[PDB]
DNA sequence: GCATCCGTGAGTCGAGGGTAATAAGCAGGGATTCGCCCGGGTGTCAACTCTTTTTTT
């Protein structure tokens, strides 16, 4: 439970936690805010207009 | 069957002392076990030294006997560190122990 | 029975029945069946009279 | 006081478009859900009486 908890939130520093199904790695709340769906590029700073 | 006030008032009292619902509608009469279901859901509301007395820490526990005959006791003698004694402790568990895997 | 029970519940990643899954594994075997040993591949038609259920639950 | 080991980075706009695998069984009891039907509140109409602005006398 402790380790779905802290995997949760980063899911980079525990073992990566991958789908059955897919062969990509989860995007956890920490990783989407990074560099994909972050305020860096994605949303805040460039969007379409 | 019916369904008139009393035959509502008795289903509930009958629903909620306490009864099997499948004899709820027997007992009503004419009602079948559907009709009940679902106005109740419709209408809402649903030999050793030792006994088993006196065996203290750190002593044998391997059971001697059958538990349901007259006399059945354990051990009871010197047997810390271990649930059974040093007598029978090689031959409760797997003698020769040998197993390994990958890891 | 235990890790069969669970993991139609969790797994799934939707609300399945027991029942539901049991029926999907026994279509999708008796397909498989009449797939390998009747011809090119069964019809739902056939599906119904071969299992004995209405064509509406079978599609 | 140094040697060894674990995080961050990598430009920017455009094209291109959908995906994919394993598979027990049956008996008990309840909660759920789809068909029919009586029904009482909402519409759509024949059909009986005051007012009055003239248009006729
Ligand atoms: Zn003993």
């Amino acid at each position: 439970l402790q380790e779905s908890v802290d995997a949760l939130f980063d899911n980079g520093r525990r073992g990566r936690v991958i789908t059955g199904a897919n062969k990509r790695p989860l995007k956890s709340l920490a990783d989407m805010l990074k560099g994909k769906q972050g305020r860096f590029r994605q949303n805040l700073l460039g969007k379409r207009v | 069957m019916s369904w008139t006030d009393e035959r509502v008032s008795t289903l509930k009292k009958l629903w909620l002392d306490g009864l099997s619902a499948s004899q709820i509608a027997k007992q009503l009469g004419g009602v079948t076990r559907n009709a009940v279901i679902g106005k109740v859901h419709r209408l809402g509301l649903s030999p050793g030294s030792a006994t088993v007395l006196t065996l203290g820490a750190h002593m044998c526990k391997w059971p001697i006997g059958d538990p349901s005959s007259e006399g059945f006791t354990f051990c009871g003698r010197r047997s810390s560190e271990g649930p059974y004694c040093v007598e029978h402790a090689r031959v409760a568990y797997q003698p020769q122990q040998t197993k390994k895997k990958s890891g | 029975q235990a890790i069969t029970r669970s993991i139609a519940d969790q797994a799934r990643t939707i609300r399945i029945p027991v029942h539901m899954i049991e029926t999907i594994n026994k279509i999708v075997r008796t397909s498989r069946q009449m797939l390998h040993e009747i011809g090119r591949e069964p019809t739902p038609e056939e599906l119904a009279e071969k299992l004995a259920m209405p064509l509406e639950k079978v599609r």
